[PDB]
RNA sequence: ACCUCGGAGCAGAACCCAACCUCCGAGCAGUACAUGCUAAGACUUCACCAGUCAAAGCGAACCUCAAUUGAUCCA
């Protein structure tokens, strides 16, 4: 009784004879890297990927954005040969780098950063936190323009929303000074959207900000459509995540419909879909930017709750499943004298007819 | 009575342990580079020698010990008094 | 297992001959 | 007339106590065993003994992985040092697809 | 109600209504519960030990709060990280 | 060839544990933990019991 | 009966780092015979070319979140010879920034000894803690 | 000649399986003295007695081996 292999074994394609002549693994880390290259591939027998939750992967995800802008490799190529040999010829470079002395400067790689490669990472980071499978069920783009959002609680300093930064609901508090990069023909719609935080429905979200058709880098000059309102998750629940996006508009379209009145503190009205949203404007706008952060509670979301939308806080707790046991028995064979205690419900002393 | 005499017992064997933990750790250490010290003298006295083990080489060394040994425990009758 | 078609999948000692 | 004498001990009842899609709860004991059949996988740990008990409540299932040694394991690191330049282990896995989420969030209080 | 509860002085009930915020109602009252034991005697009884510890605690302002890390040195950590990346010049309200 | 001995603690009184030992070897002084002040204090080795 | 009062009594997060984020995920415990541990929310892992060093920041599902490598032009530019020491220190560097401004600031280190008795590596976990990215990341709650 | 325990074959792929069947062994040894305390769920030499693994928790630094062994009363 045997059964034939379904396709190839695994170190089947060596040669048995002529093993002096092979080339062994001289070391760990060279095994390590063709091991950790093999668990990679599409197996036939059955495998840990297979098992534990990776969501059936392979399928083409549709993207919604800008198209890449052209460049000449051989000319950027060049010129970057020019420039790496340029520093190549200065000696005290040499010099810092035998003796282990030599830094970078940390802010302009982070605005090359910014300018060359970032956009494909923020893309990833944005994929991680689960944005494109909450906003538009799956479908990913790349956020082609940079953002600058930062918010406004003291004096001098500031508290930037990067890409999947913590801010708190106090410096949460007024609307933030958002500033980026257009020219003056273009028209833009700015939207704020928190992913959790929905009370009454679970794939729903709240609107909290939106602003339609900006002229350009006028941020303020947009109309306010729907009113900045702070972040709100609640106590016991944990991390929420709030999201901004920055749409690039061809022609300048205008809503009624999804305009909100001025105050705007009834929940209802601002339970949101950006899948829907997205949906209803699919062909005039396109998504350019993208920001979010995480935020957890604090003692002002309880002022949230009272003065703007006037209401009574609701709290949670992270409970847990109770615990398992077996079916109780009548005789416990070997079991400890503690056994009767796990199945008793009340530990104070019980007098049943007296 | 005999609780109190119990504890306070206790808290007087208790703050007399840090001076013993040191002082133990110390003779530790002293008995630790003694016993190495030994080693290096089983080692260095075996150097010279011709053939072939320790039939002959490592019995002379043994014998040269014992005179050194000798030899230290006279120096320090001699230093006694 | 034997009679598996994945039989013999860790074998390794007809790789090294010392 | 009998010169060999001693082979009267008797079987160890080792072996596979849950197969695959078997569900466990956590602390049962998968699989008992010496010199090493069945390696832990995800959400299974080893005991003393080389047995296998699970750590969380699911379903248990067989793979077969790749086999990289600890470097300080050193007789396999030597058996790794000597392999050809293309092959690989292939050792069996057991895991426990664990089944309940850990947690849920509930209402307590409306103040 | 904490406000006008008149048998707490002032500066022991302005510190039950800081530190005991999480325990606080919409409308000022402190709300303390107890579900420990199944006749209503013994959680009464716990409820106002509670009153009675909080009250005693809270005007020993010398209280030494000794130091945790299972819970609050993950909040600590984030805490100062996130006052790592307060660098601007410029900002108002 | 081994000896099973008691070792008694200082602090936290009348507390005690039992080691084996090699014979030929002197008495034995070590660190272990007594409950009763819930600590690391030191043992002195007294009264041998067992000749194994 | 206010409508704004809708609860609905059990709260569903959906965000993937909310439970590792309150220490209250399981970490894959396990796998106690083979080499890396798989008993991480988040892990370092540096991959050492011949021309170039790259430092990535995984999740244990897999998908890769943060990385710093000098295949890019922008490190490229600013620093000279990309296999040495002080390259791998700036890939510290800037990978402790970049992942600050991602909100990850634990993750796991597992090396090689030899790699972790090299220079290289002991300069890129101080490149790490002193941008304020901690690494051994706390205990489970309930583990 | 043997009376107790462990490994291999008979017993080839879950478990088990005898023989005055064929071969090896054991009645120890070695290092720390947290070889501290408690506590879900399980295995179990086909009964029982015995034996084995162990999540989490309080504390504290940041175990090798295969058998290597003896119940009650009593002292
Ligand atoms: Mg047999
Ligand atoms: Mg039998
Ligand atoms: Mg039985
Ligand atoms: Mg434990």
């Amino acid at each position: 009784r045997r059964t034939p292999p379904l396709g190839p074994m695994p170190n089947s394609d060596i040669d048995l004879s002529n093993l002096e002549r092979l080339e062994k693994y001289r070391s760990f880390d060279r095994y390590r890297r063709r091991a950790e290259q093999e668990a990679q591939a599409p197996h036939w027998w059955r495998t840990y990927r297979e098992y534990f939750g990776e969501k059936t992967d392979p399928k083409e995800k549709i993207d919604i954005g800008l198209p890449p802008p052209k460049v000449s490799r051989t000319q950027q190529l060049l010129e970057r040969k020019q420039a790496i040999q340029e520093l190549r010829a200065n000696v005290e470079e040499e010099r810092a780098a035998r003796l282990r002395t030599a830094s970078v400067p940390l802010d302009a790689v982070r605005a090359e950063w910014e300018r060359t490669c970032g956009p494909y990472h923020k893309q990833r980071l944005a994929e991680y936190y689960g944005l494109y499978r909450d906003l538009f069920h799956g479908a990913t783009f790349v956020p082609r323009v940079p953002l600058h959002v930062a918010y406004a609680v003291g004096e001098d300093d500031l508290m930037p929303v990067y890409c999947g930064n913590e801010v708190t609901p106090t410096e949460a508090a007024q609307a933030p000074e958002v500033t980026y990069e257009a020219e003056e023909g273009s028209l833009w719609t700015l939207l704020l959207t928190s992913l959790d935080g929905h009370l009454l429905e679970p794939d729903a979200e709240y609107l909290h900000w939106l602003l339609t058709n900006i002229p350009g880098n006028r941020v303020a000059e947009g109309q306010v459509t729907c009113p900045y309102l702070p972040p709100f998750p609640a106590r016991g629940s944990g991390i929420h995540r709030l999201a901004f996006l920055l749409f690039k508009q061809d022609q300048p379209i205008d809503f009624s419909e999804d305009a909100r009145p001025s105050p705007c503190y009834q929940l209802a009205q601002r339970t949101f879909r950006t899948f829907d949203f997205y949906k209803k404007h699919q062909e005039t706008m396109t998504p350019a930017g993208l920001s979010f952060f995480q935020c957890r509670w604090d003692d002002s979301v309880t002022y949230i709750f009272h003065q703007l939308l006037d209401m009574r806080e609701p709290v949670f707790e992270f409970v847990r499943p109770p615990p398992y046991h077996p079916k109780q028995k009548r005789f416990p064979h070997r079991q400890p004298l503690r056994y009767l205690d796990r199945y008793r419900d009340s530990h104070e002393p019980t007098y049943g007819i007296y | 009575q005999k609780r109190r005499e119990r504890e306070q017992h206790i808290a007087e064997c208790m703050a007399k342990m840090p001076q013993m933990i040191v002082n133990w750790q110390q003779q530790q250490r002293e008995n630790w580079e003694k016993a190495q010290a030994d080693k290096e003298r089983r080692a260095r006295l075996q150097a010279e020698a011709q053939e072939l083990l320790g039939y002959q080489v490592d019995p002379r060394s043994a014998r040269f010990q014992e005179l050194l040994q000798d030899l230290e425990k006279k120096e320090r009758k001699r230093l006694k008094e | 297992y034997k009679t598996k078609p994945t039989h013999g999948i860790g074998k390794y000692k007809h790789l090294i001959k010392a | 007339s009998s010169k060999n004498l001693g082979g009267k001990s008797s079987g160890r009842r080792q072996g596979i106590k849950k197969m695959e899609g078997h569900y466990v709860h956590a602390g049962n004991i998968i699989a008992t065993q010496r010199h090493f059949r069945w390696h832990p996988g995800a959400h299974v740990g080893v005991g003393k003994n080389k047995c296998l008990y699970a750590l969380e409540e699911g379903i248990v299932r067989y793979t077969k992985e790749v086999y990289v040694p600890h470097p300080r394991n050193t007789e396999a690191v030597d058996l790794i040092t000597r392999l050809p330049k293309g092959a690989v282990l292939y050792k069996t896995f057991v895991h426990v697809v664990p089944a309940k989420p850990e947690g849920t969030f509930k209402l307590v209080a409306m103040l | 109600h904490l406000a006008t509860a008149e048998w707490i002085a002032e500066p022991v009930r302005q510190k039950i209504a800081i530190t005991h915020k999480n325990k606080i109602n919409r409308l000022g009252e402190l709300i303390l519960t107890s579900e420990s034991s199944r006749y209503q005697f013994r959680n009464l009884a716990d409820c106002l030990q509670k009153i009675r510890d909080m009250i005693t605690e809270a005007s020993q302002t010398p209280k030494e709060p000794t130091k945790e890390d299972v819970k609050l040195h993950r909040i600590r950590i984030e805490n100062m990280n996130r006052e790592r990346l307060r660098q601007k010049r410029i900002h108002s309200a | 060839k081994n000896i099973l001995v008691r070792m008694v603690s200082e602090a936290g009184t009348g507390f005690c544990f039992n080691t084996k030992r090699n014979r030929l070897r002197e008495k034995l002084t070590l660190l272990h933990y007594d409950p009763v002040v819930k600590q690391r204090v030191l043992f002195v080795e007294k009264k041998k019991i067992r000749s194994l | 009966p206010v409508e704004n009062e809708a609860v609905a009594p059990e709260f569903t997060n959906r965000n993937p780092r909310n439970l590792e984020l309150l220490s209250v995920a399981r970490k894959e415990r396990g796998w106690r015979t083979v080499f890396p541990s798989r008993e991480f929310w988040h892990r370092l892992r540096v991959i050492r070319t011949q021309h170039h060093v790259e430092a990535l920041v995984e999740h244990q599902n897999g998908k890769v979140v943060v990385s710093a490598s000098t295949r890019e032009w922008a490190i490229k530019k600013h620093l000279y010879s990309t296999r040495n020491v002080v390259a791998c220190e700036s890939i510290g560097r800037v990978l402790a920034q970049r992942c600050l401004e991602a909100g990850i600031n634990f993750m796991v280190y597992q090396p090689t000894p030899w790699e972790a008795a090299s220079d290289s590596m002991k300069r890129l976990q101080s490149a790490m803690t002193e941008g304020g990215v901690v690494l051994r990341e706390p205990q489970r709650i309930y583990e």
